[PDB]
């Protein structure tokens, strides 16, 4: 009853192609890798840690 | 020339000593998971016959291959003290071991309560402060010097380095250093064995039909047997010469003194079997 | 500036100082788990031993000056049981007198139950305390003729009494037999494995019982005994 | 009305993988590498009990919350190492903790059924319990925090609920799931949020409509940790099969896997990176791995804990790793 109702809203959704949701992800991976201090060391004059 | 190979044995014996309790140094206090109430003890131990290795028995190697003492009396005093020292507060660590295991084992619930960190601090400085009252006060005060023309030359010359005491002296050191501890050990260790008898005896008749003391038998066995087999022997003669003058030779003297020697470095092998060292070991 | 620092580390000390007293009551103490199907007598045990010593279901009481902690939790697919693996003891109570009733037979399902917790990968060194509770309930079943054991149970009639077998005092031949057989039932699973990490031990119990508390207390000490002594190579 | 929603399963399928043009791999594979990545430790806290089930750094990225089963929740200063909070719990088993954005309120839960809110910044400076939420038939097992007044738990009966902690009431409830629900993460935006559960399921609820909108699916056992990355369009999963999985919103399926044949235990927590580059995953083997989002090529061991790893975090600036372990230590690494 309640069951059968809830896959027939997720049934009809708008969807992308694979490449556009990839080239998304790395164009972003690669807009922010300069401001990631993990990717980066920091130079050890501003390592709060050490 | 068998004196020089004589030599060649006996370096491996103080690289050997050096060798097994440097191990058990680091393990211990590099790693965290490894500090508990025991290891203090295991650690004093190791530091004891470290201090041995490194101290006594590379001088007296020198002296009976050379025949002769080239660092003079002070020295020779100072050596003898240590050497002393350093056998009297080794043996009476084995008897804190066994009252521990034998209170672990006997009362489980109050183990918890009695021994802490600060009691196994006091204990263990009470010891090397006993063992320390022994050796180091009696021969820098010259209360155990022979009275013997023999003994008053070898003091006189500052080239022998020999060992010379009287009764009273010989026989207390004795009592302080091996007899106390034996009867406590034997007692300690016959009562364990009954606990561990009586508990497989009680599994035994709890699930017998869907399923003798070999183990504990054995484990017992090889401290016991360690232990006496190498420091009884000395502990006999060391009265025997003393209450009776010429009935021993010194080279039997000597012999058995160095047979008692190796007990230090025997010791981690067998005090250091348990899973975690050897995995400790490994990763080093 | 400096001033900050020097008030901060006073908190510190106190917070520190703080924490080496509640770690001389947390190592002081014991706790139990209590486990067990519906309807098998679990709080009636709880019951019999908060009174005379003194969400989630939890008890305090002290026998001979030492701590124990009890708690019950109370549904197949536990999740939450990779908890308890840092208990003393795991208490199991099982109703004996109900092995005709179904909800298959509810004595089978303990023993499922009984199974899949002794085969865990978290509770591989925690031992179990065996309750074989309502006794009397069993022995009046089987005192009169009807409903026999065999009917559903098919190994009970190639089953004979063991010789090291103690018979209640002034018990019928007739309900020693069935206790015993379904004691040896819930001991061949713990005998299967185990690789002496762990043991079991077996009572039988009833709801006017009063000695429940000193049977936990000596199994407790026979545990922790145990374990020193495997500890040390001693066993 | 059984078939009829076998009918409809089959077209969805069928829709999904009309629009699988090319793998990931495919489209990144000419991406650089970025080679091996070495971290030491730079803290180690002590003054726990027992073990350590939770963990939750500060926004200010400097002070952070853990949780023991001891019955403790002390709140560490990683700059200095100095203990500022120490609040004794009613209940010792402890699954949960969480940290107000704005500093002022810390949450806690457990086996208890019952989730307590603490008020840190009060008068007279004495913590004491605020409010207990309660309504719930099973486990907590995480809770994150919206604003002051709002907060989203998921218990163990297949079911998660948004509270207001003024009234200590419901304002809504999210139901669907067939099995215990283990974890959940909330947006950037705080306008969607996930959950894992125990039927090798997650899905994608709305906060203001209440009411699922995806399904995704692709794991055989267990999920047990969950997050999104920094974009927000897109999350990873980890199961107890040592296997992580990396899902799309827009494209509604399964994107890249990170698995490795040698591993054969389960994986209890993942975290991303600032620039959401690295993919940080705890294991049951007593230590944690760092993968690579683009690659699946693994990059580094962080080995220095003697028990199983339970948490991991990272800061919001990005500066350190916090793990925590069942040998009640934590470690900070940069
Ligand atoms: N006659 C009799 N009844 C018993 C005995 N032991 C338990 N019971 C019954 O058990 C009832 C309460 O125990 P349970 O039904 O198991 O309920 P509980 O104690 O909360 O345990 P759970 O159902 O597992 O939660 C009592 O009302 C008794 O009637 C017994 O030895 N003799
Ligand atoms: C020369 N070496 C000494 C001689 C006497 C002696 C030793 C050890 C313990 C004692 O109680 C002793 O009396 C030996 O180490």
């Amino acid at each position: 009853r309640k069951l059968v109702e809830q896959l027939k809203m997720e049934a009809n959704i708008d969807r992308i192609k694979v490449s556009k949701a990839a080239a998304d992800l790395m164009a972003y991976c690669e807009a922010h890798a300069k401001e990631d201090p993990l990717l980066t060391p920091v130079p050890a004059s501003e390592n709060p840690f050490r | 020339v068998w004196v020089v190979g004589m030599g060649i044995v006996m370096s491996l014996i103080v690289l050997a000593i050096v060798f097994g309790n440097v191990l058990v140094i680091t393990a211990i206090a590099k790693f965290e998971r490894l500090q508990t109430v025991t290891n203090y003890f295991i650690t004093s131990l190791a530091c004891a016959d470290l201090v041995m290795g490194l101290a006594v028995v590379p001088f007296g190697a020198a002296h009976i291959l050379t025949k002769t003492w080239t660092f003079g009396n002070f020295w020779c005093e100072f050596w003898t003290s240590i050497d002393v020292l350093c056998v009297t507060a080794s043996i009476e660590t084995l008897c804190v071991i066994a009252v521990d295991r034998y209170f672990a084992i006997t009362s489980p619930f109050k183990y918890q309560s009695l021994l802490t960190k600060n009691k196994a601090r006091v204990i263990i400085l009470m010891v090397w402060i006993v063992s320390g009252l022994t050796s180091f006060l009696p021969i820098q005060m010259h209360w155990y010097r022979a009275t013997h023309q023999e003994a008053i030359n070898c003091y006189a010359e500052e080239t022998c380095c020999d060992f010379f005491t009287n009764q009273a002296y010989a026989i207390a050191s004795s009592i302080v250093s091996f007899y106390v501890p034996l009867v406590i050990m034997v007692f300690v260790y016959s009562r364990v064995f009954q606990e561990a008898k009586r508990q497989l005896q009680k599994i035994d008749k709890s699930e017998g039909r869907f399923h003798k003391e070999h183990k504990a038998l054995k484990t017992l066995g090889i401290i016991m047997g360690t232990f006496t087999l190498c420091w009884l022997p000395f502990f006999i003669v060391n009265i025997v010469h003393v209450i009776q003058d010429n009935l021993i030779r010194k080279e039997v003297y000597i012999l058995l003194n160095w047979i008692g020697y190796v007990n230090s470095g025997f010791n981690p092998l067998i005090y250091c079997r348990s899973p975690d060292f050897r995995i400790a070991f490994q990763e080093l | 500036q400096r001033n900050e620092e020097k008030a901060q580390r006073e908190a510190n000390k106190k917070i520190e100082k703080q924490l080496q007293k509640d770690k001389q009551v947390y190592r002081a103490t014991h706790r139990l788990l209590l486990l067990g199907a519906g309807e098998s007598g679990k709080s009636t045990i709880v019951k019999q031993m908060r009174i005379l010593h003194v969400g989630i279901f939890e008890t305090k009481f002290q026998v001979d000056k030492v701590n124990f902690h009890m708690f019950d939790v109370g549904d197949e697919r536990r999740k939450w049981i990779q908890c308890f693996n840092d208990v003393t003891a795991i208490i199991f109570v099982v109703a004996s007198s109900s092995y005709n009733m179904v909800i298959t037979n509810r004595l089978q399902e303990a023993l499922n139950l009984f199974k899949s917790i002794w085969n865990n990968r978290w509770l591989r060194t925690i031992s179990v305390i065996l309750f074989l509770n309502k006794q009397d309930l069993l022995a009046e079943k089987v005192l009169a003729g009807k409903s026999k054991i065999e009917d559903y149970f098919p190994e009970f009639a190639r089953y004979t009494t063991p010789e090291d077998a103690t018979p209640e005092p002034g018990e019928d031949p007739r309900v020693t037999r069935a206790k015993y057989f379904i004691r040896d039932e819930f001991l061949r699973i713990s005998t299967a494995s185990g690789d002496g990490r762990h043991y079991c031990y077996p009572h039988f119990t009833c709801a006017v019982d009063t000695e429940n508390i000193r049977r936990v207390f000596n199994d407790c000490r026979d545990i922790i005994q145990r374990m020193h002594l495997r500890q040390y190579e001693l066993l | 009305l059984r078939q009829e929603a076998e009918q409809l399963k089959n077209q969805i399928r069928d829709a999904r993988k009309a629009c699988a043009d090319a793998t990931l791999s495919q489209i990144t594979n000419n991406i650089d590498p970025v080679g091996r990545i070495q971290m030491r430790t730079r803290r180690t806290l002590r003054g726990h009990l027992a073990k350590i089930y939770a963990m939750h750094w500060g926004t200010d990225s400097r002070l952070l919350v853990s949780a023991s089963q001891d019955g403790k929740l002390i709140i560490w200063d990683s700059y200095t190492t100095n203990k500022v909070h120490a609040i004794p719990l009613r209940s010792s088993w402890v699954m949960t903790c969480a940290y107000a954005p704005s500093g002022n309120y810390v949450a806690c839960g457990g086996l208890d059924n019952i989730c307590s809110i603490y008020n840190l910044k009060t008068r007279e400076g004495n913590v004491r319990v605020s409010r207990e939420l309660a309504g719930h038939t099973g486990y907590l097992s995480c809770c994150r925090f919206l604003d002051d007044n709002q907060i989203v738990t998921s218990s163990g009966d297949t079911t998660c609920a948004l509270w207001d902690i003024e009234t200590g009431q419901q304002t809504t409830t999210f139901t669907g799931h067939t099995g215990d629900v283990m974890s959940l993460s909330l947006a950037p935006d705080t306008r969607l949020f996930v959950s894992g559960a125990c039927d090798a399921s997650a899905k994608l609820w709305d906060v203001r409509e209440g009411m699922c909108r995806q399904t995704f699916t692709g794991h055989e056992s267990d999920i047990n940790a969950i997050c999104f990355f920094p974009n927000g369009n897109a999350f990873a999963t980890g199961s107890d099969d040592a296997t992580c999985r990396l899902f799309d919103l827009r494209a509604d399926q399964e994107l890249m896997t990170y698995s490795h044949d040698n591993i054969i235990c389960g994986i209890t927590s993942v975290s991303f990176s600032k620039s959401g580059r690295l993919l940080l995953a705890g294991y049951d083997d007593f230590n944690c791995n760092v993968w690579d989002a683009l690659k699946a090529d693994r990059a580094g061991v962080l080995a220095g804990h003697d028990n199983r790893v339970s948490c991991l975090g990272v800061t919001d600036d990005g500066m350190a790793v916090a793990t925590g372990s069942w040998d009640s230590f934590l470690k900070i690494w940069n």
